[PDB]
């Protein structure tokens, strides 16, 4: 039962804040985060939250609630504030997991969160690991073999040396996912060890463990929405909540790397006057802008950061302006540090890293993440007994 | 007066004043002083400071001789140093006393001491001179006889090591009672050497056609290498030649293609050649001015061979070995390696374990049991070691063992899934070569069962309950330690050999969730929970397991059930016999519940209630089994625990409580006679008369009696329960702060009833000027009871009434607490027509905890209120107002019972009063408008009541727009 | 709410006749068989006790063996009306009812409303 | 902005000048930026704001870009960010500056220009005063019980532990604990009977033991044990008088007229009791381990509850068992009697630090904290003690003569064998069964000598360093260093466990028994070419 992502309409900024800034979905046993996202209705709606553990490949695990949990899954998100003198009302909901009704989520392992609306609907559902710690996944980002793809890839070599758990059948039961930043749709996974020289494994090949490059983010900071700062020139105000229009944005495929410095598609909604950011930021029509004359092919350019799960729905897909030879669309997001970039997609899921839009540079600064599943053939569950992240900031060729 | 200070010459701060007395020093006798550092002094290479010396005024002239300000360090102050030394000529004081600085800080009294020459006397010295005619008196060897400071070795001393400075002045006057007043200053290093790098980081990756991986490095780096922002102290110290050859084979494609069995055959090896910058004995001198020199090339092969950490891996291993298909059918998956290392260091001299290994593994996974496993593998370790003699024992140290899972799954009915799993550890003992009997299974040394099953309880299939999906669980354990044979054999000094060990645990896991999805008044929900748990340790138990399990104290003892099974065992006589024996009978027990309902009483509205009441007992005891009755015997019990229930005490939850009255604790004043003359009727029975502190037959004693105050005061109480007794005040606590009568209400300690507290949430106000109208309020409590215990002395003894006056109490405990809290009272929000986005909560609370201790409960208090405002308006003057208002406040009353002191003891009084009235002007300039304002008023008298306000504009333009 | 008054004199008389001992009695309620005196320990004296406290069928609860040393007000209301007869040295039974003793609720060892037998040695006062 | 201010408090320690400090202030807000390319190479690009959420957006990039001129690829400032394909070479990664990339055939030649761990402890630096036996019987009992590791040769279980430390910290915090703070009258003889070791003098602080132990020779820790008894003040011949439960007169209530408040009793008013968060007890040995620190001055004063098998022992008197706070007389307020009882309690730490009195005695000192350490855990933790006389070697060599014992025992054995086997700290094999030699490794037992939330290696004897060497050399009274055998006068470092750490400092010459462990303004200027020989 491969259950996955659903995305909103009404809901957005859906995030996994984790001591104050936003996070990826992977977290520790034992620490406790939140699920803020933001409804644009004054409607203060009840929205009931669930979860369910998970298998490696998102089949739920066959466990009783009772036993990953302590606590109850269907009870409505008590606390929530609305927007509170900003243009477009919303209602900020946040819930934090060690909370009253599920006091802890007691087994490591795959999750995913549902928020189903008043009745049994989902809304949307988000998928993160709560990783335990039993390996030493010592990874370092290297530059691969072939000469041919070595300019625009990043290999990835790491062992997994744990003096914690005997592996049984490290072939069999060792199974690990690789992230890029903090994307589970571009993972390569589902990757035998090669060599298992001991009691710690060792993964070493070019063939697999071997992401795009890809290049830095783009950002735009609308700290205050009517200014005119990073590359938000032409702000407009009309009959509606602010529109922040962005310089038109130029294909970097086919030039050279510059060091341009990201934090990796992590947004940070943020204002100026205001107290509270979560609930006194205010969203804004901002105006994307494409312009790729070398890009012809017959699929579709997402946008795509962390705001939006690095999700691919229609509310997204850029538009070619024959009046410009542009593709352009509008996307409503809160204000703040803002990061995105143009991932092209197939045509419903694929997403054809190489041929980017944006470039393949083996020298950006990703920061991979590596994490352990594992089952002993006497459990009920997938275990994750590690993460080992390790960026390229160290491309050891 | 002498010598008016001065900074030293050649410096951009103070200076020690070692000042000999008036008594004098003798031709050799020094004084000193010392300080404690970690210095490292081995990059540099000259310890170069100053010195200073007057004659100290109103005594005989000091010359130009007998004053020495010698230095010592290393790792001691008479056993190891490394003595500077100097002769200090006395500055030329009697005169102005303002001598300029290069005067005073001399160039003839001051040291350089370039460190590479105290290495050299070192190695003149160190296994050379010792305590013959050289080492002058205190073992010192200043050189002489052989070849400006006189330096001098005693213990061959160390750098980087370098504590202990110390910093004294010795006299050399042959007929003298020197008298100086000398100074030392910057005692700083000179400058370090550098040094070049190097490097190599051979790499070497091949396929053979998917047949071999062999994947290889290695690098040969150097003394001082780093990085360019590496200074010179932190580039490197040390050679080092790493290299790892990793191979894989197949082993089963050269095998024909129809069987499909999968040797790998990995390989590794790979080792260091760590050669440290200095040698690790004499850290001070490098390994080149050693091995440069040709001292004894018998020697040279100690040193250059004691320097390098040596060590190399060489592993083996054939982990997954299968045979693809494509019970009875062999879907094993066999493995077995071992590894090795062999290691040099400086003092190890020896050193290899090969960590042989086994596996096999059967996960067959088909009402019969879906699931099936097994897997053993020998672990066998080992160990050796010797040392360097400057040689000794090789620790010979290994390890052995054994092990192995079952696991069974199950799918006894639709809704029932029974598991299982055992595993085992057992300690093989033949002891020599790793490669010995490798198939023994010595004896047991640990092995845990392990059940578990699920079940739907089917309740949907009887009609009319299809809103209930009632689940449940359950996870039994077990567990046996060996009791290691310090244990097993131990032997009373009398003579006798006693048998003791092998505990046992237990565990429980009694969960039920149930739902009741109300889709059959206005309900929607009750959830439910209940989790026990328990466990117990039963140390002293004799037997052993054989194999597959045991069922040896009770095959319910092997899955929970917890009945005492230490009675039979001591009378099976599998108990230990030995009657001082430590360790302690225990059990444990958890509980809960969330009853949490969701009614819906108005179409929009939603309430929803709660329910918690946890619970843990820790009972122990020690034990000990007659020999002629065999029974046994429970040596002084004891518990100990927590408990919370969620309770409800709003009704005595506005009453005035401000440190001059309350309503509420008036009451629990007052109720300490009703609940005495309460409980004790059930005490002394109803035909009694209950006896008094006043009355006739107990009279009251002369003032000059032990007890005459709980006489006095405490006048007509029963004579058991005085005013001051843990229950005759815990219940008056309760039934007072909760509004609950007493007359009417328990008098009990724990309270198996939680109470729902409600959490209603207004928002159905909708039904057209409101943009939106809401509602909201919350409610907690409880009846937190942190740890209670068990009286050891109401036990059985004609022994009652305690100390002072009081009946023993079974249930000892202290401070309970009760801390009711509400969160936002009345909070309502809402946005009018164009925006007057009010919003408002009243939080409250209290926090009431009576401390049994002292009894004198305490208090909390609350009502933070908060006001918002807000304006936000765009056309194209865009106007907006951020206004509101806070509110806080706190106390933490400390009322005494007996008589009105409650005084208080902290408290608050902030507000706030910050707003915003941003006004973008047409476009482009705005101006905001800062009121930041708050007191903060004084409860007590040292709180300072402060006040600080902010204001001022901001016109900003964004310019390019 | 209980009243075991009656009752446990009843038991002391059906006893202390079946036994065929006679103790005297008391206003509260006691019955002991005085047996020496070894020639007061008054509510502010210490003591020395060897007692054995058992049931009226036989069953004891509590034994002193080894001596024992008391406030003779910490003592349950029996001790206190019927110990202060005898001086350092004598012995004393003690027939306690239910309300002289651990009352009708009881502790562990001692059903709630049962008679209370000692038989105290008192070696020394202090 | 220009900001106002008005910060005042009402303390009337200020002066009328300190009154409503009224400061300015101006704060600028620059925040300018620029984008564009111009002449169709160039893309100029600036973006400086006074204050950024992230420091990476103020930047000044300028590239130029000769289209297909294959002889310059680009010419960049702002961020140079040299090429990173060493594993060796890695300079100036990211900073300001100039780059430049050149393009031959195949030589590429960008340029640029720009701006588990151990320890060594000691056996001086062990761990201050946070570590006490909870009674002169079992630091007496603390070395002979330990005799065999994971048998403790004992029965005893410390069931309930109440410690109190003088409130300092004036809080009313009813949270974490709630408010229960009293008086003390704690005493430094409260229990403690005769031991069968050492001499009256090493247990009791009164001046004339002659009377008041009512007890064998060796009977363990309880109220009774002497008569300070709390269980009788007063009554019979104890020494405390009913007037020391009064804070106010605790002097006149001795009876015996030759007690000190600093060597026999100390007197708190409101002393705190600690929660259990704050000490962590060994309930087989009896120390207290509280998670704090001392040396303030702090009196530290307990009252326990242990059971010996089947008896229940008590050396104090607890919150609700011993008396109630006050006992107030008469209904008026100008007429009651308030009394304040003080609930006597045994001394542990007894404010002024006099090294001759037990109370000194009581404070642990062989547990050695690991520096900065915490959750140490097995199979990643080699202790190893080392003797740095000569260097840093692990055995122990005769003073030219010495012979440390003739005939050792079994176990004693100072000939050859590392330090941890001298020390009595290995003896067990990895499966923690007894050997005669030791398994080479230090033993890790988490409840004896290991306190594994926290460091702390507890050493199994009460002073190791100290006493442990002298028997194990002695062939000869501890107690007096001019009777040693002159190769236990090296070695037997006894000026530490009789004084403090920062005095004996000066015997910093027997310090030498470490042990190791392995718990768990410039310019740039380069460039590089990449030359390009035929594929691979």
């Amino acid at each position: 039962i491969q259950t996955e992502v659903v995305p909103p309409y009404n809901i957005k900024t859906v995030t996994f804040v984790q001591n104050g800034n936003n996070v990826v979905p992977i977290f520790e046993l034992n620490s406790t985060f939140e699920f803020q996202f933001d409804d644009l209705f004054g409607n203060e709606a009840n929205y009931y939250f669930e979860i369910t553990h998970c298998d490696y490949n998102w089949k739920p695990s066959d466990i009783p609630k009772t036993d990953y949990l302590r606590g109850f899954d269907g009870q409505r998100i008590m606390d929530y504030s609305n927007s509170f003198n900003t243009l477009q009302v919303y209602s900020h909901y946040r819930l934090p997991f060690p909370n009253q009704f599920t006091t802890q989520i007691r087994l490591s392992g795959n999750y995913i969160l549902k928020i189903l609306n008043e009745d049994k609907e989902v809304v949307l559902s988000r998928k993160f690991i709560v990783y335990e710690e039993h390996c030493t996944v010592g990874a370092q980002v290297k530059r691969t073999r072939n000469l041919s793809n070595i300019n625009y890839k990043q290999n990835l070599d790491f062992t997994i040396a744990s003096n914690d758990i005997t592996f049984q059948t490290p072939t069999q039961n060792v199974k690990v996912l690789l992230l890029q930043n903090g994307n589970f749709n571009t993972a390569i996974k589902n990757i035998p060890p090669q060599y298992t020289i001991g009691n710690q494994l060792v993964y070493k090949y070019d063939a697999e463990t071997q992401f795009w490059g890809g290049n830095e983010f783009l950002y735009f900071e609308n700290k205050d929405i009517r200014a005119a700062n990073n590359n938000v020139g032409r702000i407009g105000s009309n009959n509606d909540i602010y529109n922040a229009y962005l310089y038109t944005n130029a294909a970097r495929g086919n030039q050279i790397y510059t060091n341009y410095q990201d934090v990796n598609g992590n947004f940070v909604v943020k204002n100026i006057n205001g107290a509270d950011n979560s609930i006194e930021a205010d969203y804004a029509w901002v105006y994307f802008t494409l312009s790729a004359p070398a890009f012809r092919m017959n699929k579709d350019i997402y946008i795509t950061g962390i705001f939006n799960n690095y999700s691919l729905s229609p509310e997204y897909k850029m538009d070619y302006n024959t009046d410009k030879a542009v593709f352009e669309k509008a996307v409503m997001i809160k204000q703040g540090f803002t990061n995105y970039q143009y991932t092209v997609a197939d045509k419903k899921g694929n997403i054809d890293l190489e041929n980017a839009i944006d470039g393949n540079f083996y020298q950006t600064e990703n920061e991979y993440t590596i994490l352990v599943y594992y089952k002993e053939s006497i459990d009920r569950y997938q275990r994750v007994i590690g993460k080992g992240n390790a960026n390229s900031i160290n491309i050891v060729n | 007066c002498p010598v008016n200070y001065v900074m030293p010459p050649g410096v951009q701060e103070q200076a020690l004043a070692v000042r000999i007395g008036g008594a004098g020093l003798q031709y050799q006798d020094s004084r000193a002083v010392f300080k404690n550092v970690s210095v490292d002094m081995r990059q540099y290479k000259k310890l170069k400071m100053f010195l200073h010396a007057e004659s100290l005024p109103n005594q005989p002239t000091l010359e130009d001789d007998e004053m020495v300000g010698f230095i010592r360090f290393g790792n001691d102050f008479t056993q190891n140093f490394y003595q500077v030394e100097i002769p200090l000529k006395v500055t030329k004081t009697g005169g102005s006393c303002s001598i300029s600085p290069d005067l005073v800080w001399m160039d003839d009294n001051s040291i350089d001491l370039a460190l590479d020459l105290l290495t050299r006397m070192k190695i003149k010295a160190m296994s050379i001179d010792i305590n013959s005619s050289k080492r002058d008196v205190n073992g010192i060897y200043y050189p002489d006889n052989d070849p400006k400071l006189t330096l001098g070795i005693k213990g061959n001393p160390n750098f980087g090591l370098v504590r202990n400075l110390m910093v004294g002045v010795k006299s050399r006057a042959d007929h003298k009672d020197i008298k100086g007043e000398v100074w030392f200053n910057e005692l700083r290093l000179a400058d370090l050497e550098n040094k070049g790098g190097m490097a190599a980081i051979l790499n070497v990756d091949t396929n053979m056609a998917d047949f071999a991986t062999v994947s290889a490095t290695g690098r040969k780096s150097t003394i001082g290498f780093g990085s360019l922002e590496q200074g010179a102290n932190e580039r490197d110290r040390e050679d080092v030649q790493q290299y790892n050859i990793v191979t894989n084979l197949n082993l089963g494609k050269l095998l024909p293609k129809k069987w499909g069995i999968n040797l790998p055959f990995n390989y590794a090896i790979g080792e260091e050649v760590i050669t440290p910058e200095y040698d690790p004995f004499n850290q001070d001198i490098k390994l080149d001015q050693l091995i440069r020199e040709t001292t004894d090339q018998a020697e040279k092969d100690n040193i250059r061979t004691r320097a390098i950490d040596y060590t190399k891996r060489k592993s083996i291993n054939f982990i997954g070995v299968r045979k693809d298909r494509a019970y009875d059918i062999e879907n094993f998956t066999f493995s077995q390696s071992y590894n090795q290392v062999e290691r040099h260091d400086y003092e190890v001299a020896d050193y290899e374990d090969e960590q042989s290994n086994s596996a096999v593994n059967y996960a067959y996974t088909f009402y019969l049991p879906s699931n099936i496993s097994f897997n053993t593998n020998i672990l066998r370790q080992s160990n050796r070691q010797q040392f360097r003699e400057v040689g000794l024992d090789p620790l010979y140290r290994r390890n052995f063992a054994f092990n192995y899972q079952y696991g069974f799954g199950f799918n006894l009915t639709k809704s029932l899934k029974l598991n299982y799993s055992a595993t085992s550890n057992n300690i093989v003992r033949n002891f020599f070569n790793i490669w010995d009997d490798y198939l023994d299974i010595g004896t047991p040394n640990q092995h845990a069962q392990q059940l578990v099953l699920n079940y739907d309880i089917p309740i949907n299939k009887i009609p009319i309950f299809g809103f209930v999906k009632a689940s449940y669980s359950y996870t039994a354990d077990y567990m046996w330690q060996r009791s290691s044979t310090a244990f097993s054999e131990y032997e009373d000094p009398n003579g006798t050999v006693y048998d003791l060990g092998n505990t046992i645990q237990n565990s429980n896991s009694n969960t039920l969730t149930t739902t009741l999805n109300m889709n059959t008044t206005s309900i929607k929900n009750v959830q439910i929970n209940y989790t026990k748990n328990s466990g117990t340790v039963l140390p002293g138990y004799t037997p052993s397991v054989g194999f597959l399990g045991t069922s040896k104290p009770s095959l319910g003892f092997v899955f929970g059930s917890q009945d005492d099974v230490r009675y039979e065992a001591a009378k099976r006589g599998w108990l230990t016999t030995y009657q001082d024996f430590n360790q302690s009978f225990t059990q444990v027990s958890n509980k809960l519940l969330k009853v949490t309902a969701n009614i819906d009483l108005l179409p929009d509205l939603k309430v929803d209630l709660s329910m918690d009441r946890s619970y843990s007992e820790n009972t122990s005891e020690q034990y000990s089994v007659d020999p002629s009755t065999n029974e046994y015997k429970p040596l002084s019990p004891y518990t100990y625990g927590m408990f919370s229930i969620s309770t409800v005490m709003i009704k005595t939850a506005f009453s005035p409580s401000d440190e001059t009255q309350s309503a509420a604790f008036d009451d629990f004043r007052s109720n300490r006679l009703i609940i005495a003359n309460r409980l004790a009727e059930g005490h002394y029975g109803s035909g009694v008369a209950i006896p008094r502190y006043g009355d006739a037959n107990n009279p009251i004693p002369a003032e000059t009696d032990p007890n005459y105050a709980v006489y006095t005061a405490n006048q007509g109480y029963p004579i058991g329960y005085t005013k001051s007794n843990q229950a005759v005040l815990l219940p008056a606590f309760l039934a007072a702060y909760t509004g609950s009568d007493a007359s009417s209400s328990s008098t009990n300690i724990f309270r198996s009833f939680p109470i729902p507290n409600w959490s209603i949430k207004y928002n159905g106000l909708m039904r057209d000027k409101f943009k939106r109208f809401s509602l909201q309020h919350n409610y907690r409590a409880s009846y937190t009871i942190n740890q209670f215990r068990s009286n050891f002395d109401y036990n059985s003894s004609p022994k009652v009434q305690d100390v002072n006056t009081n009946f023993y109490n079974e249930i000892i405990m202290s401070n309970v607490n009760l801390v009711e809290q509400f969160s936002p009272l009345i909070r309502m929000d809402f946005e009018l027509k164009s925006s007057l986005r009010v919003l408002s909560e009243i939080k409250k609370d209290r926090a009431l905890s009576m401390s049994f201790d002292n009894n004198l409960l305490t208090e909390v208090k609350g009502m933070e209120y908060i006001i918002g405002l807000g304006y936000r308006f765009k056309d194209k003057s865009d106007i907006n107002i951020k206004a509101d208002f806070s509110l806080r406040n706190n106390e933490t009353l400390v009322r005494y019972l007996d008589y009105d002191n409650n005084q208080l003891a902290a408290g608050q009084n902030i507000w706030s009063l910050k707003l915003t009235a941003d006004y973008s002007f047409s476009k482009n300039l705005t101006a905001i408008f800062y009121y930041d304002h708050s007191f903060s008023k004084a409860v007590i008298s040292t709180s300072f009541p402060l006040t600080n306000i902010r204001s001022g504009f901001t016109l900003r333009y964004n310019f390019g727009n | 709410v209980k009243d075991y008054t009656a009752e446990n004199e009843k038991e002391i008389v059906d006893y202390l006749a079946q036994n065929n001992l006679t103790a005297q009695r008391t206003n509260s309620g006691l019955y002991y068989i005085i047996t020496k005196e070894g020639s007061h320990p008054t509510l502010n004296s210490n003591i020395t006790v060897i007692y054995k406290g058992y049931f009226t069928n036989g069953k004891v609860f509590d034994e002193s063996t080894e001596g024992v040393s008391y406030s003779l007000r910490t003592l349950i209301p029996g001790w206190k009306e019927g110990i202060p007869l005898l001086k350092s040295g004598g012995e004393i039974q003690l027939f306690v009812p239910a309300h002289l003793g651990y009352g009708s609720n009881g502790n562990k060892t001692v059903p709630g409303g049962a008679v209370l037998i000692f038989e105290i040695t008192l070696v020394s006062v202090n | 902005d220009l900001g106002v201010r008005y910060t005042k408090q009402d303390n009337p320690a200020f002066s009328p000048r300190n009154r409503s400090s009224l400061t300015f202030d101006f704060d600028q807000r620059i925040s300018m930026s620029l984008m564009g390319k111009i002449g169709t190479r160039l893309e100029v690009n600036a973006n400086y704001d006074t204050q950024s959420t992230f420091a990476f957006q103020n930047l000044f990039k300028l590239a130029y870009t000769p289209s297909e001129d294959d002889i310059i690829q680009k010419v960049e400032v702002g961020n140079v960010s040299m090429p990173l394909n060493s594993t060796l070479i890695r300079g100036a990664q990211s900073l300001f500056g100039v780059k430049t990339q050149l393009q031959f055939g195949r030589t590429t030649i960008t340029g640029v220009f720009s701006e588990v761990q151990n320890f060594d402890l000691y056996a001086l630096d062990y761990d201050n005063d946070r570590h006490f036996f909870l009674s002169q019987y079992f630091r007496n009992k603390y070395d002979v019980s330990l005799k065999n590791y994971p048998f403790i040769d004992s029965r005893v279980q410390i069931t309930r532990l109440e410690v109190w430390v003088t409130n300092k910290q004036n809080r009313v915090t009813t949270t974490g604990g709630g408010n229960n703070l009293r008086n003390i009258i704690a005493l430094q003889d409260l229990g403690e009977a005769q031991v069968s070791g050492v001499p009256d003098n090493e247990v009791v602080v009164i001046s004339s033991t002659a009377g008041f132990f009512n007890n064998p020779i060796d009977s363990p820790t309880s109220n009774t044990n002497n008569k300070y008894d709390p269980a009788t003040i007063g009554q019979a011949g104890s020494f405390l008088n009913s007037n020391i439960r009064e804070i106010v007169t605790a002097k006149s209530g001795f009876n015996n007229t030759n007690v000190s408040e600093a060597t026999d009793y100390s007197v708190l008013e409101n002393a705190r009791k600690l929660t259990t968060n704050e000490y962590t007890f060994n309930p087989q040995l009896g120390y207290i381990s509280l998670q704090q620190r001392l040396a303030n001055d702090e009196i530290l004063a307990v009252a326990f509850e242990y059971t010996v098998g089947g008896k229940v022992y008590q050396v104090g008197e607890f919150g609700s068992d011993g008396v109630d706070a006050t006992v107030v007389t008469g209904n008026n307020s100008s007429n009651q009697a308030i009394i304040t009882q003080s609930l006597v309690l045994k001394m542990l730490k007894s404010n002024l630090t006099n090294v001759k009195n037990p109370v000194w005695n009581l404070m642990m000192k062989n547990v050695y904290q690991i520096p900065q350490a915490y959750q140490i855990k097995q199979d990643d933790f080699r202790l190893n003690i080392l003797y740095t006389d000569p260097s840093p070697i692990n055995y122990i060599t005769p003073v030219q003569g010495s012979s440390f014992p003739p005939n050792p025992a079994p176990d004693s054995k100072v000939e050859q064998t590392p330090l941890l086997n001298v020390f009595n700290l290995d003896r067990l094999n990895y499966n923690n069964d007894p050997q005669a030699g030791g398994d080479g490794f230090f033993d890790y037992i988490p409840g004896v000598t290991v306190d594994v939330q926290n460091g702390r290696v507890i050493f199994t004897t009460k002073e190791p360093f100290g006493e442990l060497i002298f028997n194990k050399l002695q062939t000869e009274s501890y107690n007096d260093p001019t009777t040693y055998n002159a190769n236990q006068q090296k070695y037997v470092f006894r000026n530490m466990y009789r004084n403090t750490q920062a005095g004996a400092l000066q015997d910093s010459d027997k310090n030498k028994f470490l042990l190791r462990g392995k718990y768990k303004t410039r310019r740039f200027m380069g460039f590089n070419i990449e030359h390009k020989i035929s594929d691979k």
